[PDB]
């Protein structure tokens, strides 16, 4: 996008800094499905692929108004002492283009069991003879643990960043604010 | 001259349980039949507490007890050097008193540090602070807890009028009951953080509550005094200063910044380090251990 934000985390020994994070994805998630749109995207730029970390500093991808849109906002308070902000800068040039993306696997496949039973109604040994647990993949992408509101579960939603392009074109955020189509500058 | 080979200290300011009762916002002056938050079991199992469908506020009931006398050990061998350690903490105590260690510990009270998962993300959180002398309450505190950051202790009058009641149970001079209440405006249907067993929430019956020490290592969190960087903060006083969440050993014995270290240079060689090493040396010595072989 046009401008960015990038916020650093405070240096916390009391709580580990992957917990920070993910508060902070967790007010960013219930931030965009409070507000709402679908160019809001996410850029982590200390991306250590070979440890698969994200970092100690993340950048918000929208434009002005939606900014300081953002910052006028009392999702801002209680955690002004455990976080630096940043300012609406303009995008350098020129900066390649990647992605972010929630990669979701069948990691253990008691659901794809209930879910074929659910559909099939069939015997709970078609279910076993039918797909093992072989299918279960793994994963070496950067995760995030998050919570819920309704259905509380602590979950690891994966964070896996494409390709480095050259030309962003026309592409939405979800309500994650995760790479549908929309590009990122990677700077 | 040398150490004993085995000396032990009983703990002063003995924290108590804390258990957890729910309600809404506005009856924060007429608390007193809250129904509490009870455990409930979904699905492996896994044990799960949840906040009420109509309260967004949360009552953490404990309760604080102020003994003195921090010098005496519990056990000791050889009296040379337990004498030696009494006069050593006599010209401490009549050179300063406990009023920096009272200021840190009532700055670190009035600040809601003790619900520790459940203190982010909160609309408006604030403690009460009765002094219980008889059956009946004698003084009141009130503080916002919003107001003192977790980064700095502060300056203010109520804090240094708590300040000089924790003083004046340090010294030996009095006895000190305190009845903490904090409030917590978070929201409903919420879940709440109690201690976790070895999975199961730690419980009073039928309550979710919290445990002692948990509340004990949050109230000494006072250590702002680490050799190698100091915008970590304050730090729960520890010989071997470290942090289980962290995992580093800051005052390590390279250094000459470990506990032990400077209590057989303060004792045996005779060399009194800085002040402020000293107010560490008193909080270790506060929170109490074993030590000699």
């Amino acid at each position: 996008m046009d401008h960015y934000l990038d916020i650093r985390l405070r240096p916390d020994p009391e709580f580990p800094p992957a917990q920070l994070m993910s508060v902070l994805f967790g007010k960013l998630h219930q931030a965009l499905v409070a507000q709402g749109g679908d160019r809001i995207g996410v850029s982590f730029p200390d991306l250590d692929e070979s440890r698969s970390r994200l970092g100690e500093r993340l950048r918000i991808h929208a434009s002005a108004d939606d900014l300081r849109a953002l910052l006028a906002r009392p999702w801002l308070e209680g955690l002004r002492d455990h976080l630096q902000f940043g300012e609406p800068a303009v995008v350098p040039h020129p900066t390649p283009y990647r992605q972010v993306s929630r990669v979701q696997a069948k990691s253990n496949p008691e659901r794809l069991r209930r879910r074929l039973m659910r559909r099939h109604d069939l015997s709970e040994e078609e279910a076993r003879k039918r797909i093992p647990d072989t299918v279960a993949r793994t994963l070496d992408l950067p995760f995030v643990t998050l919570r819920s509101q309704s259905t509380g579960q602590h979950f690891r939603l994966f964070i896996r960043h494409g390709p480095l392009q050259a030309t962003a074109e026309e592409g939405g955020f979800t309500c994650y604010g995760l790479s549908k189509g929309g590009f990122v500058p990677w700077f | 001259l040398s150490t004993a080979s085995v000396l032990a200290f009983e703990r002063k300011l003995d924290p108590s349980d804390a258990l957890m009762s729910a309600g809404a916002w506005a009856q924060r002056d007429a608390s007193q039949e809250w129904p509490a938050v009870t455990v409930r079991e979904k699905s492996q199992t896994v044990d799960v507490a949840n906040l009420p469908s109509d309260a967004d506020t949360l009552k953490v009931r404990f309760t604080l007890r102020v003994l003195g006398g921090a010098g005496t050990p519990s056990a000791c061998n050889d009296a040379a050097y337990r004498d030696k350690l009494l006069q050593t903490v006599a010209t401490y105590v009549n050179e300063q008193g406990f009023a920096e260690l009272a200021r840190r510990y009532a700055h670190n009270l009035a600040n809601a540090r003790f619900l520790w998962r459940n203190r982010v993300g909160a609309e408006a959180v604030e403690v009460r602070i009765n002094h219980i002398r008889q059956g009946e309450v004698a003084r009141t505190w009130r503080f916002d807890a919003l107001a003192i950051g977790l980064r700095d202790f502060k300056a203010d009058a109520e804090l240094d009028a708590l300040a000089e009641l924790i003083a004046s149970g340090l010294s030996g001079s009095g006895h000190v009951l305190l009845e903490v209440v904090a409030f917590a405006r978070i929201g409903d249907g919420q879940e709440v953080f109690p201690s976790q067993e070895l999975k199961t929430l730690y419980s009073v019956r039928d309550a979710a509550a919290i445990h002692s020490q948990k509340i004990g290592n949050a109230l000494r969190t006072i250590d702002t005094w680490y050799p190698d960087e100091d915008g970590l903060g304050p730090i729960a006083v520890e010989p071997y200063g470290s942090v289980t969440s962290q995992g580093k050993a800051y005052r390590q014995p390279k250094q000459k910044l470990d506990f032990y270290t400077l209590l057989d240079n303060w004792v045996l060689r005779d060399e009194a380090p800085a002040v402020e090493q000293q107010h560490y040396v008193i909080a270790n010595l506060i929170r109490g251990g074993v030590f000699g072989e």
